[PDB]
């Protein structure tokens, strides 16, 4: 019971999945032919890991996933790699041309041809659950196939499931590692297709991510290896409340409920803490006060933008490994009498809390060192909507002069799309600045 | 995936002949057609440009045309001759005689169902076509007036697939032809309309970094094919190995191309080399932006990039590459249309070409691009308000509309050029 | 109050059912609105390329004229 299927979509979706289905075999004891001897229950149970992972007669524990992109290449290489024996032949989906960094390609033009595949296969997941809870959908904001595929997905998703959980881990654009000059076209477009059909959405800005493997980790130029490894970790703590169980284990949906205020307000920052090399590490262990307190360090944000000039919605704090419950109560104690977090008027300021016992586990020939306990907080602050407002204005120096709009207009679109997008992005950058206002 | 060559006149085939021999000595490629290379990377991207022919062999998706068997056959005789598919030669014995109107409404037009039958078969055994690129000279008559019909009657088979070209631009310090400037604006005017992507490879540059920079005495055609090979190289590298960014033909042009009819590129190479026996990560980042560089006989400086690729080949710091191209961006600002944001993409091939350790290729969509287009209408101008040398082209069957239609067209490009050269952010 | 209970739940129903219905709805009509526009695109860019093969005949007509 409480199944959830993972949608990889596009390259960054795919490389994401690869990383995340890598070390959850590694905290399960899941070896690279989907064997794990720890579970005595053979061909089935009702374990904790069986929400992400289906099991066969023979004792293969496979990923309830699907990986979609336009294009065979990056699939391929998880078809020839070191998972190969994973998964099934069906659950990896590939086109022959991609969307070409276009949204209208992966949304319309070639999506259109694949779509019906993907639904079917998805279907077939969703048939051997025995109650399925919902959808993670990894995908990136900039390319074609990750901005107009999950988009049209989405839309289908919600016809074909009805108001069924669908989550979503989304690569918001950054310079140092961006493909195409209409990134910022193709996040509008997808955020503005995905705002109602999505319950809470996960951002991840790939120069937040930089910026630490650069400074914590100390990598002179990082890789979507490095990236992917760092994400695999956030992701992994996220989904740690339903995949193992445990009397302090709070589930995310509970989180959720204290994330989400009103509907449209469903982007959660993340941020992790310790992010250490194991050099930096060596005779230097990190306190439940020492990394909860990390948390509230803007260099450990999923999303660059400052919490500290914006206001509180939600505190949710997110335990892996040795904690104990009278430390995690001492350090959110001294964090509330240290008055450092503004909340909105109009909701309580309570941390909700959630501890699982396994600790974190690390990938190896990894960069991050194994820690004996880490965090990852979840909070809901105004502060989010500096990312909009970023990617909003590059759009609009673009959109101005028409700047490669011809791209999207050949593939089908009118400039009535691109208009009715961005003043959805107004729209949810006002709404942003409307639940930041004291009550009268 | 796969990428359909296609070399026409006597420009079009050297240049072209070049480009195969360049590439394949790149990937591994003997003259026979069998891989006799090192690393595994020569070979992962190879289906974009070759055809894996029986018995392990390498054969180069290339359409060889001519309106005279001249160029054609020492081609054939040359050294990469044999690596060539024998059908894939297309070719007429009349010739063109540096005449637009022969290559496109008459002799090329009799050529023209013959060359698509190849271009066809090719496309047929294609597992997923991008699409095409052709090779050719505009002052001509050949690649100028045929490879512009080849470009509109293949596009109506294939409307959905990328035309890319390599457009050797007529100079007057390169040839004596006087009717060169004719056949350049009619030729400009089909490839504003009926191309995705033109490289604009301009004569008059090939020859001052020849004569000036690498100090030829007596500049000769292979001299400026160097310089030609080199480019042709650099541009096609992000297609031919793998990577992440412009990695096909359609991508590339959604990076570089902001409006449909500004598409035409100023190549750019460094280091500058001449075939003779003879650079750090700022070093050549610095030249590549600095008009002694260009492909195209156009100052950088006298206009504003719109969009820039930069291709880094050869094993250095990726750090300090993206550290040199940020320098670069912020002390050239003002040199950079502010209305797009991150114009300026960056790949990096760990694979040199071949006689240097690392070089750097820049495509750039500068404004800078109409001092080219100025000098052709000037060169037309002089001759069109005279009436001059017109019954070489009426006579085919061509009216005066014709050429005053391609005159505005070129007038109005270079109007478009400057607006966006001139426009503002706030 | 059992009234109102039945209400409920089947306010609950019926907003689920016209979200999944003013959803397919959009979708329906936006991948017809791209269906006609590409294709209308395609037809417009062919029209332009027939119409240089009938200038060309027009000029190899010319040109037999004078012969
Ligand atoms: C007096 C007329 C000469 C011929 C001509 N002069 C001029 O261009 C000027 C500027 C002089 C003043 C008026 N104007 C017409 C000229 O120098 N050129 C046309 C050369 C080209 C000419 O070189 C010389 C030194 O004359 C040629 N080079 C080749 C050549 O490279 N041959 C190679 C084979 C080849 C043949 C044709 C083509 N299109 C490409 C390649 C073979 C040799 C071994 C080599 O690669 O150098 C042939 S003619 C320059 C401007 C590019
Ligand atoms: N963190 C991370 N970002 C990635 C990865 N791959 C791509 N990206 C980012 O995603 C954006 C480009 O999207 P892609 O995933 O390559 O696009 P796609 O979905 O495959 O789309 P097409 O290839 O155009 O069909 C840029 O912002 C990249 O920096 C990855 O493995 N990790
Ligand atoms: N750089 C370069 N220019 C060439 C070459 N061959 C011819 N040209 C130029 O091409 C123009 C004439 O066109 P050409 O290709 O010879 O005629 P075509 O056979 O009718 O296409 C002139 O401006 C020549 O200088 C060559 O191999 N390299
Ligand atoms: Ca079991
Ligand atoms: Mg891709
Ligand atoms: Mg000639
Ligand atoms: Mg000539």
């Amino acid at each position: 019971m409480r199944e959830c299927i993972s949608i990889h979509v596009g390259q960054a979706g795919v490389q994401i999945g690869n990383a995340c289905w890598e070390l959850y075999c590694l905290e399960h004891g899941i070896q690279p032919d989907g064997q794990m001897p720890s579970d005595k229950t053979i061909g089935g149970g009702d374990d904790s890991f069986n929400t992400f992972f289906s099991e066969t007669g023979a004792g293969k524990h496979v990923p309830r996933a699907v990986f979609v992109d336009l294009e065979p290449t990056v699939i391929d290489e998880v078809r020839t790699g070191t998972y190969r024996q994973l998964f099934h032949p069906e659950q990896l989906i590939t086109g022959k041309e991609d969307a070409a960094n276009n949204y209208a390609r992966g949304h319309y033009t070639i999506g259109k041809e694949i779509i019906d595949l993907v639904l079917d296969r998805i279907r077939k997941l969703a048939d051997q659950c025995t109650g399925l809870q919902g959808f993670l959908v990894f995908h990136s904001f900039g390319g074609g196939t990750g901005s107009g595929f999950t988009s049209l997905l989405m839309e289908r998703l919600s016809v074909d499931y009805g108001k069924k959980s669908k989550l979503e881990f989304s690569i918001y654009p950054a310079p140092q590692v961006s493909t195409a000059v209409v990134e910022p076209y193709n996040s509008i477009l997808t955020t503005h297709t995905t705002l109602e059909h999505s319950d809470c959405a996960f951002m991840v800005d790939n120069e937040a991510i930089y910026d630490i493997c650069r400074r914590n980790l100390d990598i002179e130029r990082p890789t979507y290896t490095n990236l992917n490894r760092l994400i695999g970790q956030i992701v992994s703590s996220i989904t740690a409340s339903l995949r193992f169980d445990g009397a302090l284990n709070v589930d995310l949906t509970e989180f959720q409920t204290n994330l989400v205020p009103y509907p449209r307000i469903h982007f959660p920052l993340a941020t992790y803490a310790p992010v250490i090399s194991a050099e930096k590490a060596y005779h230097e262990q990190l306190s439940v006060a020492e990394i909860t307190n990390a948390c509230f360090e803007p260099a450990n944000q999923m999303v660059k933008c400052d919490p500290r000039h914006g206001k509180y919605m939600a505190c949710c704090l997110l335990y892996r490994g040795d904690v104990v419950p009278k430390d995690v109560n001492a350090a959110i104690a001294t964090i509330k009498t240290k008055r450092t977090i503004q909340f909105v008027d109009w909701c309580p300021t309570g941390f909700k809390v959630g501890i699982n016992y396994q600790p974190p586990t690390v990938v190896p020939g990894g960069d991050l060192a194994k820690v004996q306990r880490a965090v990852c907080m979840l909070s809901n602050t105004t502060a989010i909507a500096e990312a909009w407002a970023r990617l909003d204005h590059k759009f609009d120096l673009m959109y101005a002069k028409r700047a490669f709009v011809h791209w999207y207009v050949g593939e089908g679109m009118e400039e009535g799309e691109f208009s009715e997008a961005r003043e959805d992005m107004a729209a949810l950058e006002k709404d942003y600045e409307e639940v930041g206002v004291d009550s009268v | 995936r796969e990428i359909v060559h296609i070399q026409a006149g006597q420009c079009g085939n050297q240049i072209g002949a070049k480009f195969w021999e360049v590439i394949s000595d790149e990937h591994g490629i003997d003259p026979t057609g069998s891989y006799h290379g090192d690393s595994d990377l020569q070979l992962e991207r190879i289906n974009v440009y070759y055809n894996e022919a029986t018995g392990n062999k390498y054969v180069p998706r290339a359409i060889l045309v001519d309106l005279e068997p001249g160029t054609m056959d020492s081609v054939r005789s040359g050294p990469f001759g044999q690596i060539f598919r024998p059908d894939n030669f297309v070719f007429g014995q009349s010739g063109a005689g540096n005449n637009w109107a022969k290559g496109h409404y008459t002799e090329g037009a009799e050529l023209v169902d013959s060359v698509l039958d190849v271009v066809r078969k090719e496309s047929e055994s294609c597992d997923c076509l991008q699409g095409f690129q052709l090779t050719h000279s505009l002052g001509g008559g050949t690649g100028s007036g045929m490879g512009t019909l080849l470009i509109s009657k293949i596009r109506e088979e294939y409307p959905d697939r990328i035309m890319n070209t390599f457009s050797v631009m007529p100079s007057p310090k390169v040839s004596d032809t006087v009717v060169e400037p004719y056949n350049a604006t009619l030729s400009v005017h089909q490839l504003v309309e009926n191309t995705d992507e033109t490289y604009s490879i301009d004569n008059e540059a090939l020859y001052d970094i020849c004569f000036r920079t690498l100090k030829l005495t007596t500049p000769t055609y292979g001299d400026l094919n160097h310089l030609v090979s080199a480019t042709m190289s650099g541009v096609t590298t992000c297609l031919r190995f793998p990577g992440q960014l412009n990695a096909d033909l359609r991508k590339l042009a959604v990076n570089m191309v902001p409006f449909p009819r500004l598409h035409f590129f100023m190549p750019g190479f460094a280091p500058l080399t001449s075939r003779g026996s003879q650079l750090t990560v700022p070093e050549l980042t610095q030249q590549m932006f600095d008009s002694k560089n260009m492909m195209a006989a156009c100052d950088p400086r006298h206009g504003r990039y719109l969009t820039v690729a930069a291709v880094f080949r050869g094993r250095m710091s990726m750090k300090e590459v993206d550290e040199q191209m940020l320098n670069v961006q912020n002390k050239n600002s003002s040199y950079f249309v502010e209305w797009i944001p991150n114009n300026v993409k960056t790949a990096v091939c760990d694979i040199p070409p071949r006689g240097l350790k690392m070089s750097a290729t820049f495509i750039g969509n500068s404004t800078a691009i109409q001092e080219l287009f100025k000098r052709i209408s000037e060169q037309f101008t002089a001759m069109f308000r005279r009436k001059a040398f017109l019954h070489w082209y009426t006579g085919e069957g061509m009216d005066e509309m014709e050429f005053t239609e391609a005159e505005s067209n070129m007038n109005d490009l270079v109007s478009e050029y400057q607006q966006y050269q001139d426009a503002t952010a706030d | 109050k059992r009234e109102h209970e039945r209400e409920v739940i089947q306010k609950a129903i019926e907003e689920n059912n016209n979200f999944i219905k003013m959803a397919k709805e959009k979708l329906a009509q936006k991948m017809e609105s791209n269906k006609e526009n590409r294709e209308a695109h395609l037809a417009a860019m062919l029209e332009r390329l027939q119409e240089k093969d009938k200038h060309a005949e027009e000029v190899r007509k010319n040109k037999e004229l004078k012969e």
